[PDB]
Parts: structure tokens; C-alpha cells; sequence
């Protein structure tokens, strides 16, 4: 169920039917290797095979001594993404900590170990060089004399090993820190396992699991110790707290006026666009719509990028000129042409000369668009032409709504009308556009009534008096 | 603003016993409310937390099938039941909530607000 | 054939000699890979070689499990990038849809086919795994007694299954969706042959294989759907139905006064800058340049970033004030040094106490920037400094112009000068240095009768008479 | 050490205590791998080992081709990162350039060679694969009769070709420039040999090998030139002239009112934040600070995005008024909620009916904010919730100082209040309120005189003078 | 205002050939791309061959490929299809269809704009 | 303003050493890195030495590298280069050059921006 409503009057459209997805926390698991000790390689044998273990253990101890080494945007605040992996990376370092999660690990894979005063965090070891090396290679290279390993074992060897390079090659290339987390990383199995164990509720596990490859983009992996044979990395997960509250999507253009003189014309666009999430009685709203990701009908936000609003914004929908709330909107001369592409259909903002044109697949253009705001639907309409720019339409299943209503920049004096307040907005332009009208106002009120008042007499030594609209010397009468 | 644990008492090993956490200062539709435990001599640790608008649950493994949370709306009020309860399930309860804008996971370093506690203790001398 | 012409009095630089490549269209391949279907691994043999193999056998079936469950800018309008491609994918997830492209593709791994209503898609098998298990593998994996089979099988079944991994790897942390299009996803000669049949002009398939590095950078990979032991994922090209018109790329910098006081300087900015490209009896206007990428003198850009403009833009290079078009311009108060980097120079914005100069590579410093807004050709200079920033040029061949003029910001009167106008234009300010002029007149009308007209005669029991400009006593005349 | 200092007069924070690393120039390094060139494969038979040879070397082939074809940001001025490198490679097109190369690494893998008019690169052979293959190879390809090599070599070629492959695949889709410059690119030990041979002072030499991770991800590795057997790209890494000079961030949120009347408020905000060094007598400021990396205390810039700043600049945190310099702020009515996590702390800007607070771990919500601007440090702080707005802090250790003032917004009257500049600054606010202020000195004055004036006399034929306030007739007083 | 004509139609016998012109109004060629399709009786529609109007550059699709050739008159406004050697199976109506450079976005039914109300050719 | 005068060049005898000396003018040290270079008759310019005047750090390049010493006093604003071991390949014209730290792009003839007179030293 997706619908959306086009409002004329505002030059904006409205997406709805979607349902919330809003990371709101961050969930930090410890992934571990275990690792083997190794510092020289004891052997004069040229046999190719064991020639060929040297290099890949080789390629062994120098991952490991690389690892050792280690629109309304702009009303934002400012986080620290890694700030909760980085803290738990912290904990890390201190030195009865390691010997306790390499102690948890000792008979399983998973576990939870609990750090400083009440954070518990899960435990994985992906992977065991430690045993591998230590039951395969050891009787080949601790001896001078070197038992030439089956070719298998080089190959075996070598895939095992494999995970650990890449690994190390993502966090060499990264300063330690890697986004979208890859399967080398964690596998999809482990990925899986690990949501499964986290202390959350049911609802998150299930849109979770069925969404890991979002999970994953949203995921950080922060490189953080080697000590004492195992490697650890902090693997920060998104939280998503907010589940199947209803979302909705603004999509906004310019409006103006279509006057044949070039240059007269003037313009106004809501500035609000972006994604709308309903979220504990306020309503979450995302300016940049290309931080949130949309999956049929699920839409993933990370409320980072959100401000939190009184749910009388919607107002602005229904009466932009609302007295409960103040719509935000800017304002310019730029008439050029272009056009929106929503959900369920596209707006057309066609100005001056431009030619904009809509088309079908196989009967090719079949609606023409006239100078204004305007919308047509996905039905029927498979692309959408601008001047030179060329639109492929949302071919998704849904109605459309048309809200008729005069386009309300049809409602401003272009005499006084503020045309360059760029972070501006229902009420503020409103007040500049009184201050323009009271001094014409009141101007005018003044230039009148000023010619009710006598004018000077002349300056000489003689007496003046007033009669029958004239000055008469005071002479005369004596 | 407040909470209020309430329903500890001395159960015998196998008894039963259930919890009652009057919410106070909020409405139970917009937060997550959640039940934790601190055993003797042991670190305070996360048992279960829940949905209020929808229902959904969260069991720790060590009490999963023993113990159930439940909400009522209409009486603003969060039961923990317990069945079969064992004498290492002997603890201070404690109950906790956050707003779920806020939600970070279930568990103590997941929570914003704290009741005062309530004793439960298991076991059969008297 | 490269050319350059600076202009003093607006600040600004047009390189010139550009030849255009847009992408103005898309196109969508659907490309598959034919897949083995194999559920359980029967065997019992700890043979090394055939251990190995159920291991290689088991990334196919997890490659298999993860692939099943999946400056001006602003003014720019907003489309959906890949809305064509999925739109095709929609079509392949209908019934019997995938049975008609595994006919087609039975005897060739070249064949089209046409979907829905008349959309013509070009379809490719680039790898059959299906073939290649089935007539090696199974004969070793299908009984238990199992046949040990040669080394060079086992590494033959990486080689060929490592694409299929790749491809996995790519799609799994991009939620099936890809940029740039790797060469797992299409080698080289897929895409050329992919360009051969393509419905295009000649010249357009040339340019296109001769630029296949761009042609990816520009593509989108788009996972689909895995259903039936078919694997396909549909490939999105960029179409180029513009090439070899002129193009020309606008560079500007800050145009400010040099008064001694700092705060007494006002700046203009010509906000016009960008890639601009002959097309189709207009002209495509890219504002942000970083959108286009430059090939030796070939420019590829995408019309979905650029507007549609009458030709006469290209009047504001010669005439800033010319009647017929509007140029667009900010201005402000923020009078601080930089530089713009050109084609085959720099411009150069020295102000203040700024240290500014240009130097050789050999000889050292070789000129000394005065306060104001200067340029200076690539021939015999190798840097240029302006405070603590040092900026490279580019050493391309190519002669430069630099057209001497008044600088226009000398034009404006500072105390009617709009410092504040961000989004703005030539006429625009004018219009405004109008309400502003306006404004100041009338003002002066009003308060051109301040003392003209007479007061009032102190409130006492006394006649009073007008003479030289103040009331007199009538009891003084008598 | 670091420490930080929150200024409550003016809702922004300083964190200080960090050294400098700034690059200032480029160093450009030529890196070359030695080609084979074999044109036909020639052999018949259908060994397996020999058919994956082919196939191979195809892969060889293939790769070869390929490569043959081959806040206050926008007050920034405009760069060419690649200059340097670029110009570097357009050298090496040159006739007998490569011969040069060529002869000097014949004995050696890295030597010195001096281009053109003085600029002396260094060059560096990482892999000679024509040796490899004119050597192992040859006896087993440049015959019919075909020599059926050992598995191992088949192993051996695969590993030494790997990377040539690698290197290929990433110019292709790089268009021949890849940054981070990846470990196939260069390893460990051929980057940290570079940096010791290279011609810079040994400050700077200890800054780039304690921390190699950071410098692939400020250089670029640009394909130039296949030509007679050789290939060579040109590296082009930073030089960081600037080491240890005092560093500090600006943190800043908006500050406003807190009346009732939500309509009623007034904010601003400090414009200047970003990163800032003390370098050269000057001030470098990075307005977009995530151009800038910072580890530990050491922070990694670019001076491609600074501004060159009087040192004065910095009198902003304690004296925003300072009669010395400009300080920059933006001003609007939107008093929206949000956080600012700092480096040891969080500013929290709250307003309006907005729930505001911070938490601990254990024990959870430990303040409550007030509407207005506040500040908490890390130290039993966990997190910062704003709205919806969880905030994560940073939990580096360091001390923090409340610097309390009166909040500056306090300071203006809201009747005149400019609202609408959004690049604008403390003196040019000032302006604005001065003018405001002019006429509202002048109309009253010119309403106070017109409202003055006495009505005209009546018309009849006797004459009039004033007297108590109305006009009395002459004839009276005779 | 923008029009297009074709003419040319006619009966042929196999192996024989046919020119078919294309009139356009409303436009100048050299802004647009200018195809041919064609439509057997109860078959879907089919490209044929498009020409870019500026340089002449041409497209032939596979299965008449060599056998049929495109230009283009500026200066009359007009765009030819001469077709040799014709065949029974190459009866079907022919329509002429252009699109703006700036909008092209390949040859093809789905990739028109305009079309001619078409021409029945019968071999 | 900015200028630069070396002295100290004079004929030396093989084995000798011989001090140079670059007083600086028109700048002060700090802010700067200073560098000597040489060019020997008909022989191109190269680099000799770089030094950081604020913390003292200090370049040589190989072919002088132990034999050659630099040094610098902030408070005399004065630049030395000390010269060891003295070679007749030494014979050249030595000349003192300068550059911001904040342009520093490297020691070499293509990294600098000031350059002084020079002084001749012959072995
Ligand atoms: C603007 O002026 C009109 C005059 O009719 C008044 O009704 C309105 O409330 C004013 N608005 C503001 C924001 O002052
Ligand atoms: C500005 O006003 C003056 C008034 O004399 C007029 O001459 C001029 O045409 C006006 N310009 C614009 C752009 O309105
Ligand atoms: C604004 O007016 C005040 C009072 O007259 C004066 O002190 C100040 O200098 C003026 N500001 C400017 C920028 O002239």
C-alpha cells in the first residue's frame, strides 16, 4: 500500500504508505582471530612445496606487522559515528582485559564477556590460525629438517590464510576503520548468529535478518589491538529502534509565476523536503533524503541526520499558510526548468521557452505540459523530458491523488516581494513584506495631508498675515 | 516522574512469584520498558524488556521459558512472571525504561530511567 | 586544440577546444550466469583433492543462499537513477519470464529478446557453471564411491567458481546495486561485443569502446533475481546521444575593491561557473564541473546534472550587462584570498595583507600579485601561492588570452551596493540597487519639508504675526 | 593532553592541545614494472598445465590492452591535485624519456633520475616479470614442442602475475588514478623505502613512516605510460611541511532566545567553525573539518581546503566583539533543537518544548537541560539525548572548562533583529541595526515636525492670526 | 506543429526495390535523430534503422543489415530508406519516428517520441 | 625586502674546510626552511642541504652526507653551511635559498622560491 498526493497549490507532492525503519543506537560486538606465534622460519629445504609455505607464511607475518602499525542539512547537529566502537576499543587495551575474552573463548566461539561496570558485549572468534598453524605447519617448519607437506596443504593453507589478508588489506587501505562491514569481515552465517544473540527485541531481529545488506552499510568495523596472539576488531551495529510507524516522503519544486516579460517573474519552494517518520509523538524529519534507503515499502533512516519536529509540520500539506506552524520556503527570480520524480509520478516545473514533454514506451509522447507546477501519474507514462534533461519515471504500483489549488505565489505583490531570502519561510517573508507595505502605507498617508499646511512667509523685515489662503503684509492694515 | 517495583517476597525453589513496575511520568506507547536483576556478589545484568505499543518481547537466555513480560496500557502498569523459580534466580529486581527514539539495545547501558529495586529471594529456610 | 581567454573584468576564465560525450539516455542489458542446482554433497572419501572440492562446493551453494535472499546545483531537479533498470528487473520476477530467456540463450550465448509491450533487451550467458559441474563434477559427487579427481580439476573449479564469488562479494555489501560496474560483473570483451549490438549510431559504439574505463564509471550493476538455476542481473549503460559539439568550461573567482580599510570592500562572483556543451539548439549548463570527467579534450557528463539554457548564456563572457541574458552572480562583504586553478592557468583573488605570488620551477618567484583579481598563464610558470595555500597548475599546451578591462565591481556604488544577495544576477541587483535607489529618494522628499511649512504659535494669552521665519508678538507692531 | 574550553557566551566550544601535520606540497615518485612481450602463443598441445598457462597469460595479455587504451567551504578556491602527477607522466611520453628509466634501474631496482629542466624523481622497479617469464616461461611458450613445467611454477606464475592483474583492475575502473594508493599499488616495505630516499628534512621523513596508513590515503598512484616493455605510473605523494604547530577545533550551535512566544526568538550562530593551525605567522582554517583526520593529538590536513587567516582570528573565542577582526556568524528564527559532540564533551542547544538530557551507563539519565545553549563534559557521561537524537560522546580522556557569559544573543534588540543573513558577521550585523536605527531616528524626527504644522487660516475676505490654538481674527484686536 | 509524412509504399516483387521518403515539419532535422520501424501484420514492431541528422552516422539492425540503406537531405528536409533485394518476409508497414538528441536514448520502439502514421509495403 | 648573501668562499687547498655563512634580510627565519645549493661549472644546480629553522631539523643529501654540516642562529638571523673533508669535485658556486614552511614542497632547485647571490669555493 503506497499512495501519494500531488498538491498544486504548493508546487509539492506527498508519498505515503511507507513503513519506519530508524537506526537510533549502536550495538558494539568484539570479532576475534585467534593467532598463531611465529618468528623465524627454520629450514634449508628448497622443496617447492615447503618453498611455497615460506612465502605464504611470509605474507602471514607481514599482514600482521601492518596490523600492528595500527536541502535543511545544514540545520543538523554533529555526532561522532565511531565514538561507541572507539570507547569499547578503549576498554580493550587495558591488560587484565584481553587474558579474560581469551580465556571466554577458550571452549567456544561465542560468548559474552563483560566489560568495565555493566556493558556486555558478545564474543566471536571467526577464525583459528592459532590451531591451524600450530596442528598443520608445525611438523614442517620447526625443524631444519623439513617434512615436505602434501600439495593440499599449501592450497588449504592458503584459503585459510586468505581471510586474514583481506581482512588486513581493507584496514591498511581504511586507517582502521571500514564501511559498508564485508563478509570478510563476517560472514553471513556469523552476521546472522550474531543478531540472533543480541540483546534485543524480537521485532528488530526479524527486520533485521531480513534485511542483513542494509545492516551491513550501516555497520562499522574499527580495527583496534593486536596482543598476546589474538586479534581483535570492534564490529559497531546498527540499532534500529523504531519499527512500522508510518513514513512519508515530500517531494518539493519551484513555483512562479508565468508572466511573459523575462526576468519579471518571481519564485518560491518549500524547503522542507525529505522523509517524515512518525517517532514517540514527534515527528522525525530527514532534509538530505539520500541518507535514507528505501525497500519497497520499508524506508531505513539513521536519526544522526534527523530533526525532531511538533507533528503540526504536516500542516504545511494542507495549509501552507497555516497560523500553528511556520512552513519553511525560499524564495528567487531563478525561473529555470526542471522536474521532480516521486514515488508514483514526477512534477514538472516547465518555464519560458523550455520544452517539456511526457512519453509512452510505445505510443511515444502523449501529455504536453504548459508553463507552471504540474504532475502526472505513473499510469500510462513511462518518461518525462525537460529541455535537455531526460527523466525515467518510478514505474512502482499505487494511486495518485491530484490536490487542486491556486498556486499561491499567484497570492504576492511582486512590487514588494522579497524575491532573494534564501533561508526563509511563511512568516518571515510575511514580515519583510509588511515592512516594504507600512513604509508605502504610511509614505503615502504623509505626502497627502503635507499640502493641508501653510508654506513660510518670506524672510524680510516686514509683518505677515494669513488671509484667503495668502500671506498679506501686516502693513496693509495699518 | 517515577517507578515503582513491587511483588518481592520469600518464594520457595519451584514457586512462583510475579512483579508488578507502576509507570508514573510517561505514557507507556511512546518507550520500552525493561526488567533487570543483580544477583549477590554479581554485576546488575538485563532480563527482559518490551514493547508497549506492539507487544514484542525480549528473554534472556537463562530465564527463556520461565519467565514472561507483559504490559497494560490501561493500568500503566509492567508484570514480570515467573515460574519455576531456582534459587540462583535469587536477585534484586529493577525496572527501567527509555524513550524509543532512544532505544540502544536492552541492557543496563541501554537505559535512561531506573526503579528504586525489589528483593526476591529463593530459597527454603526459615 | 586547446584554448583559454581571461577576463579581467568580471574575474573569470573560459577554457575552450572541447569536444562533448553526454549520456543523455539508458540502456538495459540483462546478463546471466547458468547455475547448477545441487542440494546435498554425497560423499564419505577423506580424499585430499575431493575434500577440498565439497569445500569449493560449499561457496557456490553459500554464494548461492546470499544472492537468494536479496554551485548551482541545487537548482537541479531530481530523478531516479536506475528507475529504468529495475523497472526491467519488475518485468524478469513475472512468471514465465525467466523460462523465455533460458530458451533463447540454449544454442548461443548471444540472443535478444523483447519484453512486455516492446522493450528490446540485449541478454548474455558469461559464464555456465551449470555445464561445467554437471559434466565435470558430477561424475566425482554424485555416488558415494567417488572418483579422485585430477589436481588440475580442483583448480579449474576455483577459477571458473571465483567469478560467481566476486560477483556475490559485490552485491552482498551494495544491496544489489553497483557503481562503477566492475570487470567480474562484464570483462571487456562482453561489454565490446555488448556495444556491437547494441541499437546505436556507429559512432557512438566507437566512442564507447574506445572509453570503456568511463563507460563503467557511468553504469550501474542492478541484482535481480535468482530463480529456476538462472542467475541474472541487469546491467544499466549510459547511452551517449551527444557527442562532439563544442564545449567550454567557465572558471571564476571573487572579484573584490582594494580599499585600505578591510571592512569597507565589497565583492561580486560571478556563480555561472561550470562545464558548459552545444546541444540540441541549447546548451546544457553542468554547475558542478566535478561531475564531469575529462578525457584528454573529450568531456563525458550526464544531462541528469545539468540545465537547459538559451545559447545567449554565452553573451555574459563578452558583455556581463548585456540586455538579452541575465547572468548570475553573488555578492558579498567576505573579501578573502584563493585561487582557481584553470585549464591552462590560474586566476588569482590577492586582497588584504595576503601573500601572493607565482613562481618558476627553476627561476623561483617570478611575479608579484598586487590587491585585485589577476591571472597568469601555465607558459614558463610551474606554481602559484597565495598565503599559506600552494597551488600546482596544469602544464597542458595551449595558448591563453588575457582580455584586460575594468573590473565591474567598480561600476557600484557601495552605500547603495547589495552585499547580501547570494542567489542572485545582474539584473536582479540592479532591480534591487533600484527599490534601494527608491528608497532613498523618496525618503528625502519627506524630509524635504521638514521646515518649510509653519509651527504653531506658543499657547498664550498673546496675538502672534509670522516674520522672517518666526512668530512675532502682535503687541510688538503696536 | 588534551583539553578543551566551552564558551557559553557564544554557544561554541575550542578544543585544543593538537599538533599540526599539514601537506604543503607534493612529492611526485615514479613506480615501474618490467614487461614481457609476447605476442602469439604457440602451442598445440593439451596438457593442463600448459592450457592454464595460456589462459593465464592471456589474463596477461587481456590486463596490457586495457592499459594501452588507458561551514564556509565555498569560500575555497579551486586546486589540481593531480598536477603535479599528471605533468610528471606527460614527461614520460616524451622520445627517449622511458629510455632514460630503463637504463638507470638496469642494475638496480631503485635510482635517481633527473627529468627535464631540474625536477629530480625518483624511480623504483617492484617487479620485474620480464625476467620472470624470459626465464621460466620461455622454454615452455617460444616452441611447438612445449616443455611441461612443474605445478608449482603454474602456482608461482599465478602469485607473481596476481598483482599486475590487481594493479590493472584498479586504474580501469579509476580511469588511471586510484586513491587510497592500495598495498597492490605499493607495499609496506616499498612505500617506507621511498619515503626514506626522499628529499626532505627528518622530521618530516619520521611523520610519514609512524604512520604509512595515513599517507595511502593522501596520495595518488597515476597510470602514464606503456611503451617498449616497460610499464610506469607515477605516485604522487603529500608533503607535509608543516609538523607540530599548535592545533584547535571550533565547535559551534546556534544560540537563541528563550521567550515564550516561540515566534518571539531570535538565534545565531558562529560561522567560523572547522579546523585550525598556527602555520607561518598565520592561521590555516579548514572550514569543511572532515577534510581533516585526526589521530590522537596529531592532526592530518590538506592546505587545498584552508583559508589563510590573521592570527587574530582566534580573538573571536574569547571577545566575539573584538574590534580586530570580523568574526563570522549566521542569524535566523529557527530555533530548533540539536547537539554538537565535541572532542571532550557535548554542546547541547535546546529550545522550545524540546526534552533534552544526558545519561550514564549505569546510571542513567543524570541531567536535565533547560532551554538555551549548556555544555557537558565526558566524564560520567555516556550519551546526550536531543529530540529523537541519540548522541554517542567521545570518550578520550582530557579535562574540560565551563567559561561562563552572558549569551550574546541577549545583546539585540528583536524589533530590529536582520534575521535573514545567513554568511554574514558580528560588524556587518552591527550595520544593519545602525541602519534600522537611522530611520527610525529620522522618521520620528520627521513625524515629530510634520505632526507640528498648523492647518490653513479660513477663507474670507478678513485676515487672521494665531492665538490659544486657533486662528482669531485680526479684527478682534482692533 | 512538429509532423512527419512517409510516402514510397508499394507493391514490390522479391528481389526487387523501393525508396521511402519521410517529410518532416515542424522541426529541423539536425537537433534530432531520425529512425525507421516497421510492423508485420500481427507482429510487435520492430527497428530498422536510425542516422544521426549532423553526421550522417548510421545504425542498421541485424536482420536487414546490407541490404537497406539510410540518408538524409538537409536541405529538402528529408530522410530516405532506399531497401534492395527486398522479400516476401519483409512485408510489413513502415513508420518513420524521430527524437530530440538532447531525450535520445537509443534506437528502438521503446525510444521514440514522434511517429509518421506510416506507409504499407507489401512484397 | 627579501634578500640573501652568502660569504665565506675562498681558495682552499684538498683536505681543507671552509665555512659558508647566508645572512638573512627582509624575513625571519622561523617561518621558513633554509637551503644550500651548489652548481659546479657547466654541471647542473643540485641540493645540498635543508634545515627547519624552528626545531633545527636538518637535510643532506647523499653525496655530501657526513663530510657536510648545517646549521643555524635565529637570534643573528644567520644561515651556515660547514664544510668537512673538502674535495676538488666540491668546487662550485654556493648558493642560499629560502622558502615559507608553509610552501615547503620539498628540498631541490624546484622547491625553491628565494635565492641568494652565491659564493665561490675552489679546491
Ligand atoms: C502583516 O500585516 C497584516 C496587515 O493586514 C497583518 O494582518 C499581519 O498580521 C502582519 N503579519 C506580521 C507577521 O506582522
Ligand atoms: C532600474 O530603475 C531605473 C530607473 O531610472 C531604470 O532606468 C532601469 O531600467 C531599472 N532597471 C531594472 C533592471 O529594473
Ligand atoms: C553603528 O553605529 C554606532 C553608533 O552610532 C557606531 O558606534 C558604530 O561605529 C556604527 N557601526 C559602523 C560599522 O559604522
Amino acid at each position: 500500500n503506497i499512495t501519494e498526493e500531488f498538491y498544486q497549490s504548493t508546487c509539492s507532492a506527498v508519498s505515503k504508505g511507507y513503513l519506519s525503519a530508524l537506526r537510533t543506537g549502536w550495538y558494539t560486538s568484539v570479532i576475534t582471530i585467534e593467532l598463531s606465534n611465529i618468528k623465524e622460519n627454520k629450514c634449508n629445504g628448497t622443496d617447492a612445496k615447503v618453498k611455497l609455505i615460506k612465502q605464504e607464511l611470509d605474507k602471514y607475518k607481514n599482514a600482521v606487522t601492518e596490523l600492528q602499525l595500527l536541502f535543511l542539512g545544514f540545520l543538523l547537529g554533529v555526532g561522532s559515528a565511531i565514538a561507541s566502537g572507539v570507547a569499547v576499543c578503549k576498554v580493550l587495551h587495558l591488560e587484565g582485559e584481553v587474558n579474560k575474552i581469551k580465556s571466554a573463548l577458550l571452549s567456544t566461539n561465542k560468548a559474552v564477556v563483560s566489560l568495565s561496570n555493566g556493558v556486555s558485549v558478545l564474543t566471536f572468534k571467526v577464525l583459528d590460525l592459532k590451531n591451524y598453524i600450530d596442528k598443520q605447519l608445525l611438523p614442517i617448519l620447526n625443524k631444519q629438517s623439513c617434512s615436505i607437506s602434501n600439495i593440499e596443504t599449501v592450497i588449504e593453507f592458503q584459503q585459510k590464510n586468505n581471510r586474514l589478508l583481506e581482512i588486513t588489506r581493507e584496514f591498511s587501505v581504511n586507517a582502521g576503520v571500514t564501511t559498508p562491514v564485508s563478509t570478510y569481515m563476517l560472514t553471513n552465517s556469523e552476521l546472522l548468529s550474531l543478531i540472533n544473540d543480541m540483546p534485543i527485541t524480537n521485532d528488530q531481529k526479524k527486520l533485521m535478518s531480513n534485511n542483513v545488506q542494509i545492516v551491513r552499510q550501516q555497520s562499522y568495523s574499527i580495527m583496534c589491538i593486536i596482543k598476546e596472539e589474538v586479534l581483535a576488531y570492534v564490529v559497531q551495529l546498527p540499532l534500529y529502534g523504531v519499527i512500522d510507524t508510518p513514513c512519508w516522503k515530500l517531494h518539493t519544486s519551484p513555483l512562479c509565476t508565468t508572466n511573459t516579460k523575462e526576468g519579471s517573474n518571481i519564485c518560491l519552494t518549500r524547503t522542507d523536503r525529505g522523509w517524515y517518520c512518525d517517532n514517540a509523538g514527534s515527528v522525525s524529519f530527514f532534509p538530505q533524503a539520500e541518507t535514507c534507503k528505501v525497500q519497497s515499502n520499508r524506508v531505513f533512516c539513521d536519526t544522526m541526520n534527523s530533526l525532531t519536529l511538533p507533528s503540526e509540520v504536516n500542516l504545511c500539506n494542507v495549509d501552507i499558510f497555516n497560523p500553528k506552524y511556520d512552513c519553511k520556503i525560499m524564495t528567487s527570480k531563478t525561473d529555470v526548468s526542471s522536474s521532480v520524480i516521486t514515488s508514483l509520478g514526477a512534477i514538472v516545473s516547465c518555464y519560458g521557452k523550455t520544452k517539456c514533454t511526457a512519453s509512452n514506451k510505445n505510443r511515444g509522447i502523449i501529455k504536453t505540459f504548459s508553463n507552471g507546477c504540474d504532475y502526472v501519474s505513473n499510469k500510462g507514462v513511462d518518461t518525462v523530458s525537460v529541455g535537455n534533461t531526460l527523466y525515467y519515471v518510478n514505474k512502482q504500483e499505487g494511486k495518485s491523488l491530484y490536490v487542486k489549488g491556486e498556486p499561491i505565489i499567484n497570492f504576492y505583490d511582486p512590487l514588494v516581494f522579497p524575491s532573494d531570502e534564501f533561508d526563509a519561510s511563511i512568516s518571515q517573508v510575511n514580515e519583510k513584506i509588511n515592512q516594504s507595505l507600512a513604509f508605502i502605507r504610511k509614505s503615502d498617508e504623509l505626502l497627502s495631508a503635507i499640502g493641508g499646511y501653510i508654506p513660510e512667509a518670506p524672510r524680510d523685515g516686514q509683518a505677515y498675515v494669513r488671509k484667503d489662503g495668502e500671506w498679506v503684509l501686516l502693513s496693509t492694515f495699518l | 516522574v517515577q517507578l515503582q517495583e513491587s511483588g518481592g517476597g520469600l518464594v520457595q525453589p519451584g514457586g512462583s512469584l510475579r512483579l508488578s513496575c507502576a509507570a508514573s511520568g510517561f505514557t507507556l506507547d511512546y518507550y520500552y520498558i525493561g526488567w533487570f536483576r543483580q544477583a549477590p556478589g554479581k554485576e546488575r545484568e538485563g532480563v527482559s524488556c518490551i514493547s508497549s505499543s506492539h507487544g514484542s518481547t525480549y528473554y534472556a537466555d537463562s530465564v527463556k521459558g520461565r519467565f514472561t513480560i507483559s504490559r497494560d496500557n490501561a493500568k500503566n502498569t509492567v508484570y514480570l512472571q515467573m515460574n519455576s523459580l531456582k534459587p540462583e534466580d535469587t536477585a534484586v529486581y529493577y525496572c527501567a525504561t527509555v524513550a524509543v527514539a532512544h532505544f540502544r539495545g536492552c541492557g543496563v547501558d541501554g537505559m535512561d530511567y531506573w526503579g528504586k529495586g525489589t528483593q526476591v529471594t529463593v530459597s527454603s529456610h526459615h
